[PDB]
């Protein structure tokens, strides 16, 4: 009896459970929100040990049919810690890689930005926001200069992409931290349960976005915020 | 307080 466990974010775990009703085996898979891209392979109690990129070709009476994608890239549960962002910082996420890219932002003096590779509709997960996990106290007690990439995960954890991981050349496992701020954003940060990164946040569209449109999110700073933010705020309230 |  095949079992599908769907997360509120749209992703899911699928496969036959053992005598103990656990997602353990060599033919288990995590399926991304597009219900097409998947990581097929060895899992233990739902945890990814060795997942290979695959495509969910079809499903018959709940039984999925996957076919491996060309390549030798395998993925595994690799939750970050306060000092380790990833065991393989240069291994990108396959779902994210087909939906977004980094380029110079259209926003003046905003540095790099995150752009869509495809035209998609509302509520589409586009990118992942992984990073090291630190406390709110550590973040709030330091200079804003060090909090350019900090994003609260919950009441006890803050996700960060500190130097030198803020450079694509040093880290591309996830790219959510590259989305710039806007008071008229086309995306929002949302909770996401990732098979590789574990509990993190993702960037989800609020509406239709076009290919090559810059993805933006409202940083939501208390109206305690950077100067560029306060400047754009005034320029926003006005005009 | 100092994070998105
Ligand atoms: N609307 C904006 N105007 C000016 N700078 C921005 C804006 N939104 C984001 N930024 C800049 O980008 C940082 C936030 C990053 N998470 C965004 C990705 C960044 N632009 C990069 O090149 O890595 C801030 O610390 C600012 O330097």
């Amino acid at each position: 009896g095949v079992c599908w466990i769907y997360y509120p974010d749209g992703g899911s775990l699928v496969g036959e459970v053992n005598e103990d009703g656990e997602m353990t085996g060599e033919k288990i898979a995590y399926v991304y929100p597009d219900e097409r891209t998947a990581l097929y392979g060895k899992f233990i109690d739902g945890e990814m040990i060795e997942g290979k990129l695959a495509t969910l070709m079809s499903t018959e009476e709940g039984r999925p049919h996957f076919e491996l994608m060309p390549g030798n890239s395998v993925y595994h549960f690799d939750k970050s810690t306060s000092s380790c962002i990833s065991t393989n910082a240069l291994l990108p996420d396959p779902y994210e890689s087909e939906r977004v890219y980094v380029a110079e932002s259209l926003i003046s003096s905003a540095g790099e930005g995150l752009f869509s590779k495809v035209a998609v509709g509302p509520n589409t997960v586009m990118s992942f926001y992984n990073g090291v996990r630190i406390t709110h106290q550590e973040v709030d007690s330091r200079d804003w200069a060090l909090n350019g990439n900090t994003l609260s995960l919950d009441e006890e954890t803050v996700i960060d992409v500190p130097e030198p991981y803020n450079h694509v050349s040093k880290y591309c496992a996830s790219l959510g931290h590259k989305a710039n701020h806007s008071f008229t954003p086309n995306c929002i940060y949302d909770m996401f349960v990732h098979p590789r990164f574990g509990p993190i946040k993702c960037i989800r569209t609020l509406r239709a976005v076009e290919a090559d449109e810059e993805l933006t999110v409202a940083y939501g700073y208390d109206h305690e915020a950077p100067e560029w933010y306060q400047v754009e705020l005034k320029a926003f309230q006005a005009t | 307080k100092r994070s998105k």
